[PDB]
């Protein structure tokens, strides 16, 4: 039952292979093109398996594949890289249903993935916009049944709308259904409206004012 | 050449409590972890808790966990452990050590480099 | 102009597949040999030089295969499910492919492949030929329609495949003189119901589901 | 090996005609059953494509949603209805066979099995 935690600012992705053959056991074959500085937060100790998922997750964000030629594993290139990989522990909420409502704050260049042996989110990203998606899984993680309704945009901006909804769940500008949240999917111009299930139709109904 | 001293033991009743203190003399600048070991009389030194100084990123033993909480003051370069719910289990020579590298297993003693001398906490029935 | 091309192949080998994407893009492979299997491909739709490229990463990462450019050489090794997959190439002919998908994933197992083509407005389905057929059938009811906003209900002690049973036979039993489709899709991997069709409609069928839930 | 065709003539704009093309010789070794269209002082250039194991139609876009390409296994001929017939769809029309799985199925190179023609007309 051996549990790691990685904890690294900066660091070389070199320094970063030697530790997880410290812990993983396996030894790599590190291509010369393989290069870089690496920084990994862990919130939560991981066990082995969930150390070789991180690394996988590492490589994937920097551009690298592990080989296994005859029984020999190999680190090779694929074709801002001051990117963060961070291990958050989810405590509520099963890890998998949350994955569809984090993905949209995940970009393209981001990487996004699930260790439900330890009930964590390995996020690759900007250290200022894993701040956002931990303060996002944070608000998830409160609520039972996470049902939300999905509204695809066709004349606004799913990022203006979201921003609206959010600034208008306040005191200057009032909803009138608070507790309900919204994750946009700029990738679809989608908004993902979740919340109890009264807050939620309220918000929605907001979001097809600003579609006319 | 960071020395570490330990205080806040003490005799107590089950259901008890106790905050333990653990004060480091230079500059915990040159080490990441400052985590907590215990020592049992016929029992193994087992870590208990541990933070991650730079970010004070919290990690505990499934046995502490919703227990005890590790703290620390960066300012009064000490680092606490507030043990609340002692069992009679929790009684044992409690040690506080400093670690030197970045990664780690928090709860094993040979990932840690200053080690202090010891307090003595007792739980009884 | 452009050329399009259009690779239909029924339990053809992997190397003859890839002789084909080198045929097409011009791209040369140093094919791995540890490469081995067989390969059904199916194309509704007629394809351009990147829209078969990005089909050819999706039979590679279906069988288990990953591109490799060591040194400006192209090279598919192995990486980290049924005897024989079909890949389709769908077109989706009025609804933009970006927003099925999500109702679409759904229904394909983690061993399977989803991918959009959006260039060509088409899908890539990695799946058995039964299945296909199936999601093929999901595709053509989702097409048909105006909006694809929808509704997800996480059932607790209610059977999805029970729910969706009732829902839709609560549907199929009788609907207005107003024409308001809606649809039911189940998740039964993950126990949800994803309700479709409108807004007003959606609400409705939400709370028939939320009833037999127990 | 060999397609005979049929159908051609000559119609008004906004008109219809249904040509045929019968295969005769070595069929089971071709995938592809198409209908291309030599117009005089106009590139060969095709128009719709069959893929014979499925049924797949495959159309150009000029001839989508106007022509439509269908198949008889048993009659081992191929079909090409042509509506809202348009004056620039005027040409010879050609029926052609192709023996590859994967091919450009609007281009005459990928063929291999030919037939002689039949004019169209549309004024």
């Amino acid at each position: 039952e051996a549990h790691w935690t990685i904890n690294l600012k900066d660091a070389d992705i070199r320094e970063f292979i030697d530790q997880i053959s410290e812990i993983t056991g396996e030894t790599f074959v590190v291509d010369p093109r393989v290069k870089g500085q690496v920084s990994v937060v862990s919130k939560a100790q991981l066990s082995l398996s969930e150390v070789y998922q991180l690394f996988l997750s590492v490589m994937s964000t920097h551009g690298f594949t592990v080989v296994a030629q005859g029984d020999q594993a190999r680190i090779v290139p694929n074709a801002p890289d001051r990117l963060e990989t961070r291990v958050i522990q989810v405590q509520q909420s099963p890890v998998s249903e949350l994955i569809p409502l984090i993905r949209p704050l995940v970009p393209q260049y981001g990487h996004l993935a699930a260790v439900p042996s330890a009930n964590a989110l390995i996020i690759s990203d900007r250290s200022a916009n894993i701040a956002r998606i931990e303060d996002v899984i944070r608000q998830l993680d409160q609520k039972g049944s996470h049902d939300y309704s999905v509204i695809n945009l066709r004349y606004g901006w799913v990022m203006d709308a979201a921003e609206v909804l959010n600034n208008a769940m306040s005191r200057g500008q009032a909803k009138g259904a608070a507790g309900a949240q919204v994750i946009a999917d700029a990738r679809t111009n989608r908004l993902i409206i979740l919340g109890p299930p009264q807050a939620r139709a309220k918000l929605v109904q907001l979001a097809q004012s600003l579609d006319t | 050449q960071v020395q570490l001293v330990e205080s806040g033991g003490g005799s107590v009743q089950a259901g008890g409590s106790l905050r333990l203190s653990c004060a480091a003399s230079g500059n915990t600048d040159s080490s990441y972890y400052m985590g907590w070991f215990r020592q049992g009389p016929g029992k193994e030194r087992e870590g208990v808790a541990s933070i991650y100084i730079r970010a004070g990123i919290p990690y505990y033993t499934d046995s502490v966990k919703g227990r005890f909480t590790i703290s620390q003051d960066n300012a009064k370069n000490t680092i606490y452990l507030q043990m609340n719910s002692l069992k009679p289990e929790d009684t044992a020579m409690y040690f506080c050590a400093g670690s030197v590298r970045t990664t780690i297993q928090p709860f094993k003693g040979n990932y840690y480099n200053y080690w202090g001398r010891g307090t003595q906490v007792t739980v009884s029935s």
